[PDB]
């Protein structure tokens, strides 16, 4: 599964706190990506692995 | 790391091809099935003429 | 450069071009005149970055747009004003195909 969401809000929360991000909000939903390649993301200066 | 979007407009190039809208392939598959349904149904199949 | 208010802010956190369409310097074509001009001006295709829309503003990414009118003339050293506009490096049609 690739990294997907239902809003920009959950994406910009996923970069905020990786260990405490809410995978399921009220109606929206976000999927953290598991993959053989652990691709790195840059949204300004906050980064996750 | 570009935040792309996937709305229905990108889906429109697949959800509007008539191959997705024809039942001829799935009915050709189901009629050519070696073991069809065990039970059938009779009520409200078609419209009967008064 | 003047823009609509509906250009998303998620466009601007990346290092994108100040006009709409990201001018692919060689990823259009090497030595052609209708693919570079195609992938710079003609909005019939979306740009290489964001395939879900053609431009992020139609007041600068078009050929006859405001961002081409008030900025892109041919740069001359002997211009009588002679001031430097920093956004002229993104709009010069000669410089956009100088690479």
């Amino acid at each position: 599964p690739a990294l997907s969401a239902s809003s920009r809000a959950l994406i910009d929360e996923f970069m905020s706190v990786k260990q405490t991000h809410a995978p399921i909000h009220y109606g929206h939903y976000i999927i953290e990506e598991v993959a053989p390649v652990r691709r790195i993301l840059k949204f300004g200066n906050k980064v996750v692995f | 790391n570009l935040l792309l979007a996937f709305n229905l407009q990108n889906a429109l190039k697949v959800l509007c091809h008539p191959r997705l809208h024809t039942p001829a392939h799935t009915l050709n598959s189901l009629n050519a099935a070696p073991a069809p349904r065990d039970r059938r149904e009779t009520y409200s199949l078609q419209h009967r003429r008064p | 450069i003047v823009t609509p208010v509906t250009a998303d802010v998620a466009y601007f956190q990346k290092s994108n071009s100040p006009r709409g369409r990201a001018a692919c310097v060689v990823s259009c074509e090497n030595y052609n005149q209708e693919v570079a001009e195609g992938l710079i001006y003609d909005h019939s295709r979306p740009d290489a970055a964001y395939e879900y829309r053609s431009t992020v503003n139609p007041w600068a990414s078009q050929l006859g747009s405001l961002g081409d009118i008030m900025y892109n003339s041919s740069y001359r050293q002997t211009a009588v004003p002679g001031l430097y506009s920093p956004c002229r490096a993104f709009f010069n049609k000669e410089e956009l195909l100088r690479n």
